[PDB]
């Protein structure tokens, strides 16, 4: 019944995404450093 | 009954249905 | 009591009602008439004919003056020429100002003459006037807005409006003196095309007529010949 | 949820009710005249104390028969 | 008096559809409280657990009154959104007493104060209110089951009504039909609740339920399992009302889409009167005697629901975009210290139920204001953001997300923080009055031997101070994306407004601008009291303090 | 056009009577009742009619003492 | 900002309200002195002399009631102390009844002192 933009999960995810925590594999960062050549 | 007379007063139960006069003066003074 | 009409009053006729001002009223319509002919060429007859009978019942509206007229024609004078701001449409705009709760007045020319049209605000019963009767153009705009919108809103009228009560620089336009109601008789009996009420409505659409003539120029040559056995009918020849 | 909420609900429920769900009881009346004197109809016996003794519930009622008629009108009724 | 003030009013009401008549029937609601709480006042000297009234259906109490007259002032203040117009035209021109008693200013106000607005449109609002406050307080005075029926409904309709009061809005008809759906759903709770109690016990007296629980306290056929039990049922039914969890999730949306002066009544006042008739009932049903019948008690719902409370309402605000779906999560972790102090039931935790409730029920409601105050103020400022334009029912909700207060203490610096002090009372932040009631509880719990639960609401409140920074963050860390409106400031445009004089003389003829718009005095002094209570109560707590130790030695005492 | 109560309360309550009768003329029958509690009771005890004693709904039981009754024993039965 | 006559019809509420409050008031002032929750000493020595009247006239203390007596118990525990919750629901007690929360003896004990020395008054005459 309420509005998508009040109370949907993606309007949540706009705000608060999960690319804004960075997961890296060891193949691409195996220093842990954010793949700091 | 007060509630009633709320229901009267507002016109609550008036189904209205049907299917306010000239209100603009000219004055004359005449040539310039 | 019984000395003048009662404006809306019913006539008689339905859906016509009483005229709040029938003499200015005929006078405006029939200058206003006078002035759409000139753009008709003099040879016309339309324009010849209705020049004519505009003129004719004309100088009749003008033979019944009301009373005190010339008092307060030479009042308004004062008014009009100490006070021109107030009743400009260049200034005030063609329906005389923007709040339609108090009184308002434009003054108009029309062959010359000087007409001040006034729109009294409409009157209604205390109990059903929400604000003296302002206009709601809804609720303000809040909250985050972008300056068009704001814009669109109405914000410039802040500063042009005007607080009803805020009568200072302004002075109140009196109108002109009316006709007593054996007045409106003996001109009617004069002009003889019924109700003053009905005459007024019969000049208002001969205005409207001429702008009709002068589009399609009734007066130039005529259009379709008609062609050959187009009017015969079924005569014996004589 | 049926199960749950009907085996839950089944002791709260008194057994003035939960009888008759090879031996029945059979329930026995017999007669006074002390309590017969007038007997009144069920609908005069409520007459007898809507008015008086819980004539709060009345007063109370009212209230929310008032604001159900001023409200449910206020939210449906034609804009003019 | 509140049903003399509801029939008067309703009566000048039925006669009447003038929308302009709004203001000054809310004025008058106002004036009609004042004088509730003038007769609440002589009814304070007497010293009592309760005295029975009009036939044992309803009761009187010192708390009982102490909590109407509450109920009455957070009803008056509310009732000012209504009463007074937002913005406000102020000169030094017009600013002495001869000025505003004598003198008189005439300019074009009707879009500087809003004066055909929606808030100021409602003919029926205040009466719809008095209705809610009808009920709130014959709750607390209720002493039957039939009573407690009567008044949780006549107290609930009017919410729905006041949470759908504004028809032409999707967004409250929306939120008005959640709340009377799941509210009926409430209901049918409470009454099953109360129907197993007189059915059980053949009594609808509370007075009655209370002497055959107290004889069941010893230490074969008729076991009074039904009384806690019951009691359970009809407490689920107002876990819901109070919005404390699991049954919280109608309140964020609720709340988010009624309007903003509406969602200040509504999230306010039905905790006040809700949780000191629960108060009665839990210090009346504990068994002082351990017993088969403590194995069961019914109170063991609030501790489910505060401890629930406590987790749901700080996780769950931490994703929060939207400011009243964060002021509602706020307001569940609240009602979790709540009803942890309601459920350990001690001399220490009643009184520091009682401190907490009338401070968060005055901190909330400086919250609405400031909130209502800063979407108000708006209006000399222009946004460029696409979301700021993509909101929807803007008027009922000018402040709609967090985002919008970006910048807010460049705009209006005091403003923003008589918001911070506010915010850092929810946290518990030391020396604000917050941070004293969340002390008392945990003093009483700790004292009790909830040890579990105090860690629970300790690093509970670490988490819900999380997103209650973002707020400030947002207020104090960046720059306003609100700029002066260009022309209402540009030195070209100005409103003439004429300062006459006692009797319809002009004086002084004067041109304002953009500038000389102001908040109106009402509101700001509103803040501007509860702002400084808030600050400085350590100072001035001795009389507060002392009023909540009294009331808990006599209903304790004997 | 219509009359106002509070302008002029007379002019006003002809205007209803003529006007809006129903509406009206129930104000009238209805307040006509409250003026009936407050003037026919005393009017009525005035002239001697006196209001009825309630009637027996239950057994009147006496007061005092019982009367030590003497006759009707078990040695009567034969 | 109300219109032509929206503020006079508002006067006309808050009057009645105000009147009404400010009655609630008075009777609230003097009630309290019969409850025995404000400072009544002027009440207590004119109940003592109007009861004590009554005894030796023989009319009954409290009146008499059309009502039965059932009927008046009903309002009796209705309005007994009811106007300390005056601030929401007004009541006023106009049934004469005889249930009024006192020992009556006090007034019965102190009219046969009167009684007593009126005799003796009588004797020397
Ligand atoms: C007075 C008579 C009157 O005004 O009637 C004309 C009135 C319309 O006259 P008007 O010219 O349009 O009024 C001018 C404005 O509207 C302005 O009218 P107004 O609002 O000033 O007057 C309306 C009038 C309406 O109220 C009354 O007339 C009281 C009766 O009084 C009020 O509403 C203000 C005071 C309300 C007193 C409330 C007392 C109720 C008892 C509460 C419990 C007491 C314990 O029509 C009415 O019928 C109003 C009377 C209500 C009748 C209800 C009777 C049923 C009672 C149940
Ligand atoms: C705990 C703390 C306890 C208190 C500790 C002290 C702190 C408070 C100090 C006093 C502050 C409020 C009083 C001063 C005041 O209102 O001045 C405003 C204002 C100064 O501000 P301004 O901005 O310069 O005003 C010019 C603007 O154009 C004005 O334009 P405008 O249109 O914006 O003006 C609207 C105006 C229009 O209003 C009026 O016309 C005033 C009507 C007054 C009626 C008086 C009735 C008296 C009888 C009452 C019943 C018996 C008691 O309304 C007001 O100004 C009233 C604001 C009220 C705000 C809320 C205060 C009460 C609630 C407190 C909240 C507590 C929260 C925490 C606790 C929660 C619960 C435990 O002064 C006046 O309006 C002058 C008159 C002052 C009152 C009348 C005095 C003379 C009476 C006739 C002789
Ligand atoms: C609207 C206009 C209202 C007009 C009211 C009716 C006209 C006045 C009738 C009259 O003159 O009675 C005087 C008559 C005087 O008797 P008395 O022989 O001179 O002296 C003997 C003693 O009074 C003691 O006499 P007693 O002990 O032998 O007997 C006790 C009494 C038994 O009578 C009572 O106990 C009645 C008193 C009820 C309790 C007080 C309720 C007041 C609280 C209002 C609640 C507001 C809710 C919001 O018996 C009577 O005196 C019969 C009185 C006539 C029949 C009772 C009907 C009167 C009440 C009418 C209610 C109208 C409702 C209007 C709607 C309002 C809401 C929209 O009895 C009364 O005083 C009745 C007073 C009623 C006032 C309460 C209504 C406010
Ligand atoms: C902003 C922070 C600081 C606030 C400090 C103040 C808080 C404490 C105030 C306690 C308070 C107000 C209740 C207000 C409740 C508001 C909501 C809850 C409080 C929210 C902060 C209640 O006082 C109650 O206090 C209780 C415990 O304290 C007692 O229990 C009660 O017996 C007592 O009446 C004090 O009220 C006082 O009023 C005065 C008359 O003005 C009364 O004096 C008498 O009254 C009449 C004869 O009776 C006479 O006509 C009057 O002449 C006489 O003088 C007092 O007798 C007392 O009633
Ligand atoms: C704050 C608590 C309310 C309060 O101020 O109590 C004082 C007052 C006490 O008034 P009061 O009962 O003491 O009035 C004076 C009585 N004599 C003269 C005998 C001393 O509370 C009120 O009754 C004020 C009513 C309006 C309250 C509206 C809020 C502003
Ligand atoms: C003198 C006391 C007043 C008696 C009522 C007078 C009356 O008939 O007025 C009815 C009233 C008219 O109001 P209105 O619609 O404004 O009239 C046209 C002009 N505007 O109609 C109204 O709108 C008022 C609301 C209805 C009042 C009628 C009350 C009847 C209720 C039953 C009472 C009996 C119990």
């Amino acid at each position: 019944f309420l509005p998508e933009a009040m109370v949907g999960r993606s309007k949540i995810d706009e705000k608060y995404p999960d690319s804004d925590y960075p997961t890296l594999t060891d193949k691409e960062d195996p220093d842990m450093n954010g793949g700091y050549i | 009954t007060i509630g009633f007379v709320y229901e009267l007063g507002h016109d609550a139960l008036k189904v209205h249905s049907r299917q306010l006069k000239s209100s603009v003066v000219i004055s004359y003074l005449g040539n310039i | 009591k019984g000395k003048f009409l009662v404006p809306g009053a019913p006539t008689g006729l339905t859906g016509l009602g009483t005229h709040p001002s029938p003499r200015s009223a005929l006078l405006y319509l029939y200058h206003s008439t006078l002035e759409k002919l000139k753009q008709i060429p003099e040879h016309s007859v339309y324009r010849q004919s209705v020049e004519a009978v505009t003129r004719h019942r004309l100088a009749l509206v003008e033979s019944v003056v009301p009373e005190g007229y010339d008092a307060w024609v030479e009042r308004a004078k004062k008014l009009l020429e100490e006070h021109a701001d107030q009743f400009d449409p260049t200034k005030v705009g063609p329906e005389g100002g923007e709040e339609v709760q108090g009184a308002r007045a434009v003054k108009v020319e029309r062959d010359g003459r000087v007409f001040v049209v006034s729109r009294l605000p409409k009157e209604e019963d205390e109990r059903v006037l929400e604000w003296d009767g302002e206009v709601d153009e809804g609720p303000e705009l809040e909250g985050s807005r972008t300056l068009e919108e704001k814009i669109e809103g109405g914000l410039e009228k802040i500063f042009t409006r005007r607080d009803v009560k805020d009568t200072v620089g302004r002075v109140e336009w009196e109108p002109e003196p009316q006709l007593t109601a054996e007045q409106v008789a003996e001109l009617e009996n004069k002009i003889g095309a019924g109700l003053i009420e009905e005459v007024i409505q019969v000049a208002e659409g001969e205005l409207k007529l001429v702008d009709t003539m002068v589009k399609a120029r009734v007066w130039e040559p005529l259009e379709e010949q008609p062609r050959p056995g187009q009017w015969e009918y079924f005569e014996r020849k004589p | 949820v049926g199960i749950i909420i009907s085996s839950f609900l089944f002791k709260m429920l008194p057994y003035g009710v939960i009888i008759s769900n090879k031996n029945d009881l059979f329930f026995i009346t017999s007669k006074i005249w002390d309590g017969a004197l007038a007997e009144n109809n069920h609908i005069s016996s409520i007459g007898n104390i809507m008015y008086t003794n819980y004539n709060v519930w009345l007063i109370l009622a009212s209230f929310i028969l008032l604001l159900a008629m001023v409200g449910a009108i206020v939210i449906t009724i034609k804009p003019r | 008096m509140i049903m003399i003030s509801i029939l008067s009013l309703l009566l000048s009401t039925s006669v009447t559809l003038r929308r302009d008549m709004s203001i000054l029937f809310n004025r008058i609601s106002i004036i009609a409280l004042a004088y509730c709480i003038l007769h609440d006042t002589m009814s304070l000297s007497f010293i009592s657990k309760g005295i029975g009234l009009h036939g044992g259906l309803l009761h009187i109490t010192n708390l009982t009154q102490i909590f109407h007259i509450f109920i009455f002032i957070i009803s008056i203040l509310i009732l000012q959104l209504t009463s007074f117009y937002p913005r406000k035209v102020w000169i030094p021109e017009y600013s002495s007493l001869k000025d505003i008693f004598f003198n008189k200013i005439l300019y074009y106000r009707t879009k500087i104060i809003n004066k055909m607005g929606e808030h100021m449109k409602i003919i029926e609002y205040p009466l719809i209110l008095l209705f809610v406050i009808s009920g709130a307080v014959f709750l607390i005075s209720t002493n039957d089951l039939v009573s407690i029926f009567l008044s949780i409904e006549l107290q609930s309709y009017g919410l729905y009504l006041l949470s759908t009061i504004y028809r032409n809005s999707e967004l409250s008809t929306t939120g008005g039909l959640i709340y009377f759906l799941l509210g009926g759903l409430s209901s049918c709770f409470i009454l099953l609740g109360t129907s197993l109690l007189y059915v059980n016990s053949g009594t609808t007296s509370l007075d009655g339920l209370y002497i055959l629980n107290s004889i069941s306290d010893v230490n074969s056929w008729y076991k009074p399992y039904y009384l806690n039990f019951s009691l359970l049922i009809f407490s689920i039914g107002f876990l819901f009302k109070v919005s404390a969890a699991p049954f919280h999730f109608w309140s964020p949306d609720v709340y988010d889409a009624i309007p903003t002066i509406v969602t200040t009544f509504v999230a306010i006042i039905a905790k006040i009167s809700i949780f000191i008739f629960l108060l009665e009932l839990v210090y009346y049903t504990n068994s002082n005697a351990n017993s088969y019948l403590s194995e069961f008690s019914w109170t063991y719902a609030l501790l489910i629901s505060s401890l629930l409370s406590l987790i749901i309402g700080t996780v769950v605000g931490l994703t929060q975009f939207r400011i009243k779906r964060l002021l509602a999560y706020s307001t569940i972790s609240h009602v979790g210290f709540i009803l942890l102090a309601l459920s350990v039931s001690s001399i220490e935790s009643t009184q520091a139920f009682i401190f907490y409730l009338i401070q968060y029920s005055i901190s909330n409601l400086n919250a609405f204001f400031i909130l209502i105050t800063i979407g108000f103020s708006l209006y000399g400022y222009v946004t460029n953001n696409k979301e700021y334009k993509s909101l929807l029912d803007k008027n009922n909700s000018p402040i709609q997300l967090i985002s919008q207060l970006k910048g807010y203490f460049y705009i209006n610096p005091l403003l923003s923080l008589s918001l911070a002090i506010t915010i850092f009372s929810f946290v518990g932040v030391p020396p604000l009055v917050g941070f004293f009631a969340k002390q008392m509880v945990l003093s009483a719990a700790l004292d009790n031997g909830y040890i579990f639960l105090s860690l629970i609401a300790i690093i509970t409140s670490v988490i819900g101070a999380v997103y209650y920074l973002n707020v400030i963050k947002e207020i104090f860390f960046y720059s306003p994306e609100h700029e002066v409106n260009p022309v209402l400031n540009e030195s070209d445009s100005n409103f003439s407004l004429r300062i006459l004089n006692e009797k319809n003389v002009l004086i002084r003829s004067v041109l304002l601008k953009g500038r000389n718009i102001f908040i109106s005095s009402p509101f700001s002094i509103t803040i501007s009291i509860i702002t400084n209570v808030i600050l400085l109560f350590i100072f001035m707590n001795k009389e507060w303090l002392s009023m909540g130790t009294i009331l808990v030695q006599i209903l304790f005492s004997a | 056009t219509t009359p106002r109560f509070w302008s002029t309360p007379l002019k006003y309550c002809r205007w209803a009577a003529r006007e809006r009768p129903a509406l009206f003329f129930s104000v009238v029958i209805g307040a006509l009742g409250p003026v009936t509690l407050a003037t026919v009771p005393p009017l009525r005890r005035l002239i001697g009619d006196v209001d009825a004693a309630p009637i027996p709904l239950t057994y009147p039981i006496p007061p005092g003492p019982r009367k030590q009754l003497k006759g009707y024993d078990d040695d009567t039965e034969d | 900002q109300v219109g032509r006559g929206g503020f006079a019809k508002a006067m006309r509420l808050a009057g009645f309200i105000g009147l009404a409050g400010g009655f609630l008031y008075f009777y609230q002032r003097s009630i309290l002195r019969f409850y025995g929750m404000s400072e009544n000493a002027r009440e207590v020595e004119m109940d003592m002399r109007e009861m004590t009247d009554r005894v030796k006239a023989g009319l009954p203390l409290y009146g008499e009631s059309r009502l039965s007596p059932a009927m008046q118990g009903v309002a009796a525990r209705q309005s007994r102390y009811s106007a300390l919750f005056f601030g929401v629901m007004p009541w006023f007690n106009f049934v004469n009844h005889n249930q009024h929360g006192v020992d009556t003896a006090k007034y019965y004990q102190q009219a046969e002192r009167e009684l007593e020395a009126e005799r003796l008054a009588r004797e020397q005459a």
